[PDB]
DNA sequence: GGGGGGGGGGGGGGGGGGGGGTTTGGGGGGGGGG
DNA sequence: CCCCCCCCCCACCCCCCCCCCCCCCCCCCCCCC
């Protein structure tokens, strides 16, 4: 989403926004007022998204050696994307 | 005192051995710092070499993560001595020559690394010193005697004014001629070229060189022998032998490896 | 329920 | 309001089970005989 | 000087180790003084 294009969808969703901001305050209709909260729902969950948590099993005791690495991308992305 | 000599008594004091350098080691890489780096919390932590027993941390050092068995040894940001293991043999001049010679294994270190090569007769000053050395890798068991050898500490082998005092001498000609050889009949000619041959030319890189070759010929019943053995101890590098039955391949280069002859 | 815990990158 | 006792988690020790630990031929180099 | 020879070089028990289980200790929570 932030790469493709320079993330152009990122205009995208601010032009579908645009196209109910233009309207009057009260002429967005449920609808639209909820199609806004979305457009927001979106740029956060693009914000939000994080690496997650190394969660491991507990019943069975550790080895000699711990875990051998908390890294959890996957092999397509670096940290520098996120 | 001789290699034959040391015995159970010297097994911790400084010694000191006359002898011959048979071969040594490539360096070798001797860990003084262990760096131990965690697998959770990417903390890094270093630890000094003690008795040869890296004192491994069980958990990690931050009190915010404090995991078990988490740290990791990143061996190439450790810190390293450099080590040396050369033999060194009795000489063949104090043996009773009825029997073998004799040798020991010593251990140099830093840069007292490569201070001695193949054929040097040197003294080593150092601890005697002796390690037990096990029946199999896999396992503590020890045998039960011991190797032994020599820490060394120090290594020995075996101006300009007064160059220019004699520089303006009017007789320097036959007066550093006469010098190579003043056990043997004057034969100035023969002194002067063998100076010349001392001297030598110059180079250019653009093939030539600076070098000096002489043939005495003459009489088998005459002194030019004695003048070769005066030069060859003369000279800083130079070597001694003879052509009769000599080999294209011994005198110069023979065979895996090829080593070098005489001439080379 | 599985008996876990959870490790974090974040306090590198 | 502090200290004891009860209950649950976590770590360490101890035991048990398992796996590992010289001849023959060919080419090339080097030396000796016709 | 040339060719042949021959010499070299090479292809069952015991220890360490790991896994599993049980107990003990230490902390937290609740009650009693
Ligand atoms: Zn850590």
């Amino acid at each position: 989403i932030l790469s493709m294009e320079s993330g152009k969808v990122l205009r995208a969703a601010i032009r579908l926004a645009l196209d109910v901001i233009k309207i009057d305050r009260l002429s967005r209709t449920p609808r639209d007022n909820m199609v806004l909260k979305l457009v927001l729902n979106f740029f956060r969950n693009v914000i939000a998204i994080e690496p997650g948590e190394f969660t491991i099993n507990t019943k069975k005791s550790m080895p000699k050696k711990g875990i051998t690495s908390i890294d959890t991308l996957p092999p397509n992305v670096s940290m520098d994307d996120i | 005192k001789g290699m034959r000599e040391l015995n159970p008594n010297d097994i911790d004091k400084l010694i000191n051995l006359k002898g011959l350098v048979l071969r040594s080691t490539p360096v070798i890489p001797d860990m003084k710092v262990a760096f131990f780096k965690c697998n959770v919390c990417d903390h890094t932590m270093a630890v000094e070499i003690d008795r040869g027993v890296i004192q491994e941390p069980a958990r990690c050092e931050r009190i915010d993560c404090n995991e078990p068995n988490s740290m990791s040894l990143i061996h190439n940001r450790c810190s390293f001595a450099d080590k040396q293991v050369i033999k060194l043999q009795e000489t063949p001049d104090f043996v009773p020559d009825g029997q073998t010679p004799h040798s020991i294994s010593l251990c140099v270190y830093d840069e007292l690394v490569d201070s001695c090569r193949a054929g040097d007769r040197i003294e080593v000053t150092g601890t005697f010193r002796s390690i037990p050395i096990r029946a199999n890798s896999r396992q503590r068991v020890l045998k039960s005697l011991y190797k032994t050898y020599v820490d060394v500490v120090h290594v020995k082998k075996v101006d300009l004014a007064k160059i220019r005092e004699v520089a303006a001498r009017e007789d320097l000609y036959s007066l550093l001629a006469r010098s190579i050889a003043p056990s043997i009949y004057e034969l100035e000619d023969v002194k002067k070229g063998i100076l010349l041959q001392l001297f030598g030319g110059t180079n250019k890189t653009f093939r030539y060189r600076g070098d000096i070759n002489i043939l005495l010929c003459g009489d088998p019943s005459t002194s030019k022998s004695q003048i070769l053995q005066y030069v060859h101890k003369i000279t800083p590098r130079g070597v001694y032998t003879s052509g009769k039955g000599s080999s294209a391949v011994g005198l110069t280069a023979y065979i895996l490896v090829l080593e070098s002859g005489a001439l080379v | 329920s599985f008996k876990s815990r959870a490790l974090n990158h974040v306090k590198k």
